Protein backbone atom coordinates (compact mmCIF):
# COMPACT_ATOMS: atom_id res chain seq x y z
CA UNK A 1 0.00 0.00 0.00
CA UNK A 2 1.29 3.13 -1.29
CA UNK A 3 -0.20 6.71 -0.80
CA UNK A 4 1.44 9.83 -2.21
CA UNK A 5 -0.03 13.36 -1.59
CA UNK A 6 0.89 16.80 -3.95
CA UNK A 7 -0.46 19.80 -5.06
CA UNK A 8 0.16 22.04 -1.78
CA UNK A 9 2.28 25.21 -1.83
CA UNK A 10 1.58 28.69 -1.05
CA UNK A 11 -1.94 30.37 -2.12
CA UNK A 12 -3.54 33.99 -0.30
CA UNK A 13 -6.39 34.19 1.61
CA UNK A 14 -10.01 33.26 -0.32
CA UNK A 15 -7.66 31.21 -3.00
CA UNK A 16 -8.11 28.08 -4.10
CA UNK A 17 -6.00 25.03 -4.00
CA UNK A 18 -6.28 21.54 -5.45
CA UNK A 19 -4.70 18.19 -3.52
CA UNK A 20 -3.77 14.85 -5.03
CA UNK A 21 -3.63 11.51 -3.76
CA UNK A 22 -2.65 8.45 -6.03
CA UNK A 23 -2.61 4.93 -4.62
CA UNK A 24 -1.52 1.83 -5.25
CA UNK A 25 -0.91 -1.39 -4.36
CA UNK A 26 -4.74 -2.65 -3.64
CA UNK A 27 -8.42 -2.87 -5.15
CA UNK A 28 -8.75 1.14 -4.58
CA UNK A 29 -12.53 1.22 -5.41
CA UNK A 30 -13.08 -1.72 -2.42
CA UNK A 31 -11.69 1.21 1.03
CA UNK A 32 -12.65 4.18 1.98
CA UNK A 33 -10.41 7.06 1.82
CA UNK A 34 -9.93 10.36 4.52
CA UNK A 35 -8.00 13.26 4.64
CA UNK A 36 -6.50 14.74 8.47
CA UNK A 37 -4.68 17.35 8.70
CA UNK A 38 -2.17 18.81 11.27
CA UNK A 39 -1.55 22.27 12.09
CA UNK A 40 1.80 23.99 13.21
CA UNK A 41 0.61 23.32 17.03
CA UNK A 42 0.94 19.54 15.55
CA UNK A 43 -2.86 19.06 16.28
CA UNK A 44 -4.09 16.79 14.05
CA UNK A 45 -8.05 17.24 12.88
CA UNK A 46 -10.14 14.91 10.61
CA UNK A 47 -11.38 16.97 7.38
CA UNK A 48 -13.32 14.28 5.51
CA UNK A 49 -13.67 10.86 4.62
CA UNK A 50 -15.37 8.96 1.10
CA UNK A 51 -16.72 5.54 0.95
CA UNK A 52 -15.03 3.37 -1.60
CA UNK A 53 -17.80 4.23 -4.55
CA UNK A 54 -17.95 7.85 -4.13
CA UNK A 55 -21.73 8.09 -2.77
CA UNK A 56 -21.06 8.84 0.72
CA UNK A 57 -19.11 11.78 2.06
CA UNK A 58 -18.66 12.96 5.64
CA UNK A 59 -16.80 16.12 6.43
CA UNK A 60 -15.90 18.81 8.92
CA UNK A 61 -18.51 21.37 9.66
CA UNK A 62 -16.68 24.17 9.07
CA UNK A 63 -15.19 23.21 5.51
CA UNK A 64 -18.84 22.90 4.08
CA UNK A 65 -19.44 25.05 0.78
CA UNK A 66 -15.42 25.45 0.79
CA UNK A 67 -14.36 22.04 0.36
CA UNK A 68 -14.71 19.70 -1.99
CA UNK A 69 -13.93 15.99 -1.97
CA UNK A 70 -13.94 13.32 -4.86
CA UNK A 71 -12.12 10.17 -6.55
CA UNK A 72 -11.42 8.98 -9.80
CA UNK A 73 -11.80 4.99 -9.56
CA UNK A 74 -10.36 4.14 -13.17
CA UNK A 75 -7.45 6.31 -12.47
CA UNK A 76 -6.48 5.50 -8.97
CA UNK A 77 -7.15 8.84 -7.48
CA UNK A 78 -8.60 11.01 -4.43
CA UNK A 79 -8.73 14.91 -4.70
CA UNK A 80 -9.72 17.46 -2.51
CA UNK A 81 -10.65 21.13 -3.80
CA UNK A 82 -9.86 24.19 -1.55
CA UNK A 83 -11.55 27.14 -2.03
CA UNK A 84 -12.21 30.30 0.05
CA UNK A 85 -8.52 29.24 2.12
CA UNK A 86 -8.25 30.77 5.59
CA UNK A 87 -4.87 31.07 7.87
CA UNK A 88 -6.83 28.45 10.39
CA UNK A 89 -6.70 26.14 7.07
CA UNK A 90 -2.97 26.04 6.89
CA UNK A 91 -1.22 22.56 7.43
CA UNK A 92 0.12 19.61 6.35
CA UNK A 93 -2.50 17.33 4.84
CA UNK A 94 -2.67 13.83 4.89
CA UNK A 95 -4.70 11.22 2.61
CA UNK A 96 -5.33 7.46 4.08
CA UNK A 97 -7.00 4.37 3.54
CA UNK A 98 -9.45 2.77 6.27
CA UNK A 99 -9.65 -0.73 6.93
CA UNK A 100 -11.98 -3.01 8.68
CA UNK A 101 -11.82 -1.94 12.72
CA UNK A 102 -9.81 1.14 12.11
CA UNK A 103 -9.98 4.72 10.66
CA UNK A 104 -6.61 6.01 9.16
CA UNK A 105 -5.00 2.56 8.84
CA UNK A 106 -2.24 3.31 6.14
CA UNK A 107 -1.11 7.38 5.71
CA UNK A 108 0.98 9.19 3.13
CA UNK A 109 4.27 11.40 3.53
CA UNK A 110 1.49 14.52 3.58
CA UNK A 111 1.81 17.59 1.71
CA UNK A 112 2.17 21.46 3.40
CA UNK A 113 -0.66 23.88 2.74
CA UNK A 114 0.23 27.71 3.30
CA UNK A 115 -2.19 29.95 3.53
CA UNK A 116 -1.59 33.29 3.61
CA UNK A 117 -0.02 36.78 1.98
CA UNK A 118 3.88 36.92 2.14
CA UNK A 119 5.54 36.86 -1.05
CA UNK A 120 7.61 33.68 -1.93
CA UNK A 121 11.57 34.38 -1.29
CA UNK A 122 14.59 31.99 -1.76
CA UNK A 123 16.36 31.37 0.60
CA UNK A 124 20.26 33.19 1.26
CA UNK A 125 22.70 30.59 2.23
CA UNK A 126 25.86 31.56 4.00
CA UNK A 127 28.70 29.44 5.80
CA UNK A 128 29.10 28.77 9.21
CA UNK A 129 32.56 28.07 10.22
CA UNK A 130 34.55 28.70 13.52
CA UNK A 131 39.97 18.71 19.70
CA UNK A 132 39.43 15.81 17.70
CA UNK A 133 35.25 16.85 16.59
CA UNK A 134 34.79 20.13 14.78
CA UNK A 135 31.12 21.91 14.20
CA UNK A 136 30.36 23.46 11.23
CA UNK A 137 26.87 24.95 9.74
CA UNK A 138 24.96 26.60 7.31
CA UNK A 139 22.47 29.02 7.91
CA UNK A 140 19.37 29.34 5.66
CA UNK A 141 18.21 32.84 6.20
CA UNK A 142 14.77 34.70 4.78
CA UNK A 143 12.92 32.58 2.88
CA UNK A 144 9.39 31.61 2.65
CA UNK A 145 6.89 29.43 2.54
CA UNK A 146 8.49 25.94 4.39
CA UNK A 147 10.17 23.59 3.56
CA UNK A 148 13.63 23.81 2.41
CA UNK A 149 15.95 20.77 2.67
CA UNK A 150 19.62 20.21 3.55
CA UNK A 151 22.03 18.21 3.33
CA UNK A 152 26.03 17.98 3.67
CA UNK A 153 28.11 16.58 0.75
CA UNK A 154 25.44 16.00 -1.61
CA UNK A 155 24.11 13.24 1.33
CA UNK A 156 27.63 11.59 1.56
CA UNK A 157 27.73 12.73 5.78
CA UNK A 158 24.42 11.87 7.33
CA UNK A 159 26.09 10.55 10.60
CA UNK A 160 26.42 13.55 12.71
CA UNK A 161 24.26 15.99 10.90
CA UNK A 162 21.19 18.06 12.51
CA UNK A 163 18.69 20.63 10.93
CA UNK A 164 16.46 22.88 13.52
CA UNK A 165 13.36 23.84 12.77
CA UNK A 166 12.75 27.08 11.65
CA UNK A 167 11.48 30.33 13.22
CA UNK A 168 9.15 32.63 11.69
CA UNK A 169 9.76 36.28 11.65
CA UNK A 170 8.63 39.04 10.06
CA UNK A 171 7.14 36.67 7.10
CA UNK A 172 10.51 35.02 6.63
CA UNK A 173 11.66 31.85 7.95
CA UNK A 174 15.44 30.93 8.78
CA UNK A 175 16.41 28.05 10.05
CA UNK A 176 20.19 26.28 10.73
CA UNK A 177 22.02 22.98 9.93
CA UNK A 178 25.03 21.77 11.94
CA UNK A 179 27.30 19.08 11.16
CA UNK A 180 30.30 17.44 13.19
CA UNK A 181 33.59 16.30 11.36
CA UNK A 182 36.87 15.12 12.57
CA UNK A 183 39.21 18.26 12.87
CA UNK A 184 41.99 16.20 11.05
CA UNK A 185 39.35 15.83 7.30
CA UNK A 186 39.01 19.74 7.55
CA UNK A 187 39.83 21.99 5.55
CA UNK A 188 41.89 19.42 4.06
CA UNK A 189 39.34 17.66 2.79
CA UNK A 190 35.37 19.69 1.73
CA UNK A 191 32.30 20.60 3.41
CA UNK A 192 29.83 21.77 1.64
CA UNK A 193 26.20 22.61 2.56
CA UNK A 194 23.62 21.57 -0.06
CA UNK A 195 20.21 23.83 0.13
CA UNK A 196 17.14 23.29 -2.15
CA UNK A 197 13.83 25.08 -1.41
CA UNK A 198 10.98 24.07 -4.04
CA UNK A 199 8.50 26.54 -3.80
CA UNK A 200 11.31 29.32 -5.53
CA UNK A 201 12.96 26.58 -7.59
CA UNK A 202 15.86 27.61 -6.22
CA UNK A 203 19.77 25.27 -5.60
CA UNK A 204 22.27 26.62 -3.36
CA UNK A 205 25.54 24.82 -2.31
CA UNK A 206 27.96 26.52 -0.05
CA UNK A 207 31.25 25.49 0.69
CA UNK A 208 32.54 26.10 4.01
CA UNK A 209 35.61 28.07 3.80
CA UNK A 210 38.11 28.39 7.16
CA UNK A 211 37.99 32.38 8.30
CA UNK B 1 -19.10 17.67 19.08
CA UNK B 2 -17.25 14.86 21.25
CA UNK B 3 -14.16 15.70 22.74
CA UNK B 4 -10.93 14.17 23.94
CA UNK B 5 -8.28 14.89 26.61
CA UNK B 6 -4.97 13.19 27.34
CA UNK B 7 -2.72 13.18 30.58
CA UNK B 8 0.34 13.55 31.07
CA UNK B 9 0.98 16.18 28.29
CA UNK B 10 4.53 15.09 28.29
CA UNK B 11 5.66 11.93 30.19
CA UNK B 12 9.35 11.12 31.28
CA UNK B 13 10.60 7.64 30.93
CA UNK B 14 13.59 5.61 31.44
CA UNK B 15 14.70 2.69 28.64
CA UNK B 16 13.07 -0.58 29.82
CA UNK B 17 10.75 1.22 32.97
CA UNK B 18 6.89 1.41 32.12
CA UNK B 19 4.48 4.03 31.07
CA UNK B 20 0.48 5.07 30.96
CA UNK B 21 -1.61 6.93 28.72
CA UNK B 22 -4.66 8.08 29.52
CA UNK B 23 -7.47 9.48 27.43
CA UNK B 24 -11.24 10.86 28.50
CA UNK B 25 -13.89 11.28 26.27
CA UNK B 26 -16.50 14.26 26.89
CA UNK B 27 -19.07 11.73 26.33
CA UNK B 28 -19.29 8.15 25.68
CA UNK B 29 -18.12 6.74 22.37
CA UNK B 30 -19.84 3.72 21.96
CA UNK B 31 -21.30 3.40 18.13
CA UNK B 32 -25.35 2.55 17.74
CA UNK B 33 -23.60 -0.75 16.26
CA UNK B 34 -21.91 -1.94 19.20
CA UNK B 35 -18.49 -0.86 18.83
CA UNK B 36 -15.96 1.53 20.70
CA UNK B 37 -14.02 2.78 18.09
CA UNK B 38 -10.84 4.23 20.11
CA UNK B 39 -7.75 3.95 18.31
CA UNK B 40 -4.16 4.61 19.46
CA UNK B 41 -1.90 6.58 17.09
CA UNK B 42 1.99 7.35 17.48
CA UNK B 43 3.84 9.99 15.52
CA UNK B 44 7.48 9.59 15.64
CA UNK B 45 9.61 13.02 14.76
CA UNK B 46 9.81 13.55 11.57
CA UNK B 47 7.17 11.35 10.12
CA UNK B 48 3.33 10.26 9.65
CA UNK B 49 1.23 8.87 12.42
CA UNK B 50 1.33 5.33 12.75
CA UNK B 51 -1.86 3.27 13.84
CA UNK B 52 -1.18 1.23 17.23
CA UNK B 53 -4.29 0.19 18.40
CA UNK B 54 -8.15 -0.35 17.37
CA UNK B 55 -10.93 -0.71 18.96
CA UNK B 56 -9.81 0.33 22.21
CA UNK B 57 -7.51 -2.80 22.89
CA UNK B 58 -6.76 -4.91 19.44
CA UNK B 59 -2.86 -4.08 18.49
CA UNK B 60 -2.96 -3.95 14.69
CA UNK B 61 -0.64 -6.04 12.53
CA UNK B 62 3.29 -5.44 13.14
CA UNK B 63 2.86 -3.50 16.02
CA UNK B 64 5.03 -5.21 19.60
CA UNK B 65 3.45 -7.22 21.98
CA UNK B 66 4.07 -4.30 24.39
CA UNK B 67 1.88 -1.94 23.39
CA UNK B 68 -1.80 -2.57 25.35
CA UNK B 69 -4.95 -0.86 24.75
CA UNK B 70 -8.16 -0.90 27.75
CA UNK B 71 -10.89 1.37 29.29
CA UNK B 72 -14.30 1.60 28.99
CA UNK B 73 -17.00 4.12 28.48
CA UNK B 74 -15.08 7.32 28.88
CA UNK B 75 -11.86 6.47 29.90
CA UNK B 76 -9.14 4.41 27.89
CA UNK B 77 -5.64 3.48 28.28
CA UNK B 78 -2.62 3.26 26.37
CA UNK B 79 -0.20 1.03 28.00
CA UNK B 80 3.69 0.16 27.55
CA UNK B 81 4.98 -2.94 29.44
CA UNK B 82 8.60 -1.89 28.48
CA UNK B 83 9.78 1.42 26.53
CA UNK B 84 12.57 1.29 23.64
CA UNK B 85 13.86 4.66 22.45
CA UNK B 86 11.77 4.28 19.02
CA UNK B 87 8.85 4.54 20.88
CA UNK B 88 9.38 7.86 21.35
CA UNK B 89 7.02 10.70 20.50
CA UNK B 90 3.72 12.12 20.05
CA UNK B 91 1.11 9.23 20.82
CA UNK B 92 -2.86 10.57 20.07
CA UNK B 93 -5.90 8.95 21.08
CA UNK B 94 -8.68 9.07 17.98
CA UNK B 95 -12.80 8.46 17.93
CA UNK B 96 -14.34 7.31 15.26
CA UNK B 97 -17.89 6.86 16.34
CA UNK B 98 -19.58 9.98 15.99
CA UNK B 99 -19.35 12.68 13.50
CA UNK B 100 -17.24 14.73 13.89
CA UNK B 101 -14.42 12.76 14.84
CA UNK B 102 -11.94 13.67 16.92
CA UNK B 103 -8.46 13.32 18.31
CA UNK B 104 -6.74 14.03 21.84
CA UNK B 105 -4.09 16.76 21.60
CA UNK B 106 -1.15 14.53 21.87
CA UNK B 107 1.03 13.35 24.98
CA UNK B 108 5.04 13.53 24.57
CA UNK B 109 6.42 10.59 25.58
CA UNK B 110 10.35 11.58 26.71
CA UNK B 111 13.11 8.91 26.79
CA UNK B 112 15.14 9.86 30.43
CA UNK B 113 18.88 8.69 29.77
CA UNK B 114 22.00 10.26 31.73
CA UNK B 115 22.05 13.78 32.10
CA UNK B 116 24.46 15.51 29.27
CA UNK B 117 26.22 18.93 29.21
CA UNK B 118 25.97 20.66 25.90
CA UNK B 119 28.77 20.82 23.55
CA UNK B 120 29.05 24.87 22.54
CA UNK B 121 30.16 26.14 19.32
CA UNK B 122 29.39 30.24 18.07
CA UNK B 123 29.98 31.51 14.70
CA UNK B 124 30.74 35.12 13.70
CA UNK B 125 28.75 35.98 10.27
CA UNK B 126 29.92 34.98 7.16
CA UNK B 127 32.13 38.46 4.97
CA UNK B 128 29.26 37.13 2.14
CA UNK B 129 26.69 37.77 5.02
CA UNK B 130 28.38 41.32 5.36
CA UNK B 131 28.80 42.33 2.01
CA UNK B 132 24.84 42.61 1.89
CA UNK B 133 24.51 44.82 5.02
CA UNK B 134 23.62 42.00 7.44
CA UNK B 135 25.32 39.91 10.47
CA UNK B 136 23.60 37.18 12.13
CA UNK B 137 25.84 35.54 14.66
CA UNK B 138 24.62 31.62 15.30
CA UNK B 139 25.50 29.39 18.86
CA UNK B 140 24.66 25.98 18.59
CA UNK B 141 23.92 23.90 21.81
CA UNK B 142 25.03 20.49 20.93
CA UNK B 143 23.35 16.93 22.97
CA UNK B 144 22.48 17.86 25.90
CA UNK B 145 19.71 16.30 28.26
CA UNK B 146 17.62 17.46 30.07
CA UNK B 147 15.58 19.88 27.69
CA UNK B 148 15.32 22.95 29.91
CA UNK B 149 18.44 25.28 29.21
CA UNK B 150 18.78 28.98 29.93
CA UNK B 151 21.09 30.97 26.65
CA UNK B 152 21.99 34.45 26.99
CA UNK B 153 23.92 37.07 24.77
CA UNK B 154 26.87 39.52 25.67
CA UNK B 155 28.27 41.87 23.74
CA UNK B 156 31.17 43.89 25.03
CA UNK B 157 29.96 42.56 28.77
CA UNK B 158 26.47 42.94 28.48
CA UNK B 159 22.99 41.56 28.06
CA UNK B 160 20.69 41.63 24.87
CA UNK B 161 17.66 40.60 25.28
CA UNK B 162 16.31 42.19 21.59
CA UNK B 163 16.52 40.06 18.30
CA UNK B 164 17.12 36.81 19.67
CA UNK B 165 15.82 33.80 18.36
CA UNK B 166 15.65 30.44 19.35
CA UNK B 167 14.98 26.69 18.24
CA UNK B 168 15.16 23.54 20.03
CA UNK B 169 15.11 19.86 17.92
CA UNK B 170 13.12 17.04 19.09
CA UNK B 171 14.77 14.61 20.88
CA UNK B 172 16.96 12.30 19.07
CA UNK B 173 16.47 8.69 19.19
CA UNK B 174 19.53 7.87 18.34
CA UNK B 175 20.83 8.94 21.90
CA UNK B 176 18.58 10.61 23.28
CA UNK B 177 19.18 13.92 23.69
CA UNK B 178 18.44 17.66 22.56
CA UNK B 179 20.17 20.61 21.02
CA UNK B 180 19.10 24.15 20.69
CA UNK B 181 19.87 26.76 18.10
CA UNK B 182 20.24 30.44 19.67
CA UNK B 183 20.66 33.31 16.50
CA UNK B 184 21.34 37.29 17.14
CA UNK B 185 20.55 39.26 14.55
CA UNK B 186 22.34 42.77 13.45
CA UNK B 187 23.11 45.29 11.34
CA UNK B 188 26.58 45.32 9.76
CA UNK B 189 26.64 48.83 11.01
CA UNK B 190 25.22 47.65 15.07
CA UNK B 191 27.86 44.58 14.63
CA UNK B 192 30.81 46.46 13.64
CA UNK B 193 30.08 49.02 16.75
CA UNK B 194 31.39 46.02 19.27
CA UNK B 195 34.02 43.71 19.97
CA UNK B 196 33.15 40.56 22.21
CA UNK B 197 30.77 38.66 21.31
CA UNK B 198 29.35 35.73 23.90
CA UNK B 199 26.93 33.70 24.35
CA UNK B 200 26.49 32.00 27.91
CA UNK B 201 24.40 28.55 28.49
CA UNK B 202 23.14 27.86 32.03
CA UNK B 203 22.39 23.87 32.39
CA UNK B 204 21.98 21.45 35.70
CA UNK B 205 24.88 19.33 34.28
CA UNK B 206 27.10 22.00 36.06
CA UNK B 207 26.63 25.22 38.92
CA UNK B 208 28.47 27.75 36.41
CA UNK B 209 28.05 28.50 32.89
CA UNK B 210 29.57 27.37 29.61
CA UNK B 211 30.47 30.38 27.92
CA UNK B 212 31.74 30.44 24.31
CA UNK B 213 33.19 33.51 23.05
CA UNK B 214 34.94 35.58 20.24
CA UNK B 215 36.67 38.82 19.17
CA UNK B 216 35.30 40.52 15.48
CA UNK B 217 39.63 41.21 16.05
Amino acid sequence: VKLVESGGGLVKPGGSLKLSCAASGFIFSNYAMSWVRQTPEKRLEWVATISGGGRNIYSLDSVKGRFTFFRDNARNTLYLQMSSLRSEDTAMYFCSRENYGSSFTYWGQGTLVTVSSAKTTPPSVYPLAPNSMVTLGCLVKGYFPEPVTVTWNSGSLSSGVHTFPAVLQSDLYTLSSSVTVPSSTWPSETVTCNVAHPASSTKVDKKIVPR
Amino acid sequence: DVLMTQTPLSLPVGLGDQASISCRSSQSIVHSNGNTYLEWYLQKPGQSPKLLIYKVSNRFSGVPDRFSGSGSGTDFTLKISRVEAEDLGVYYCFQGSHAPYTFGGGTKLEIKRADAAPTVSIFPPSSEQLTSGGASVVCFLNNFYPKDINVKWKIDGSERQNGVLNSWTDQDSKDSTYSMSSTLTLTKDEYERHNSYTCEATHKTSTSPIVKSFNRN
